[PDB]
Order: C-alpha cells, then structure tokens, then sequence
C-alpha cells in the first residue's frame, strides 16, 4: 500500500550516509 | 548526437557524487555543504563565463 512514489524529501543526507 | 563540449561534464560536477537511491534511481550529492538532491545539478546548466 505504497502508491506515493515521490514523497518530496531529498535522498539520504550525507551525515546519515 | 552532436559531439561537443556545450553542456557535458561526465562524472558529475566538482564535489558531487553519484549515489544509488533505495529505489534504484541514482541521485546527486555534493560534498561542499553536505547536501543531496533528486534533481540533476550537472544538467541544469546552459551558460558560463570565460
């Protein structure tokens, strides 16, 4: 039940990578 | 088509990196101020100064 392909928030931050 | 250095960079811009998203789509990420983006920064260009 995803549907939403693009939420709006950018990819994973470098700090979290 | 039309081989020229009009709007081509190759391995992304300086300080940037091509990272693979959890969905498979490779996004762009800069190492200057640690900030990634879905859009293409190397593509959004059509002018310079020389």
């Amino acid at each position: 039940g995803s549907t939403l392909p693009i939420p709006g928030t950018p990819p994973p931050n470098y700090d979290s990578l | 088509g039309s081989p020229v250095d009009s709007n081509d960079l190759g391995p992304l811009p300086p300080g940037w990196e091509e990272r693979t998203h959890t969905d498979g789509r490779v996004f762009f990420i800069n190492h200057n101020i640690k900030k990634t983006q879905w859009e293409d920064p190397r593509m959004q260009n059509v002018a310079i100064t020389g």
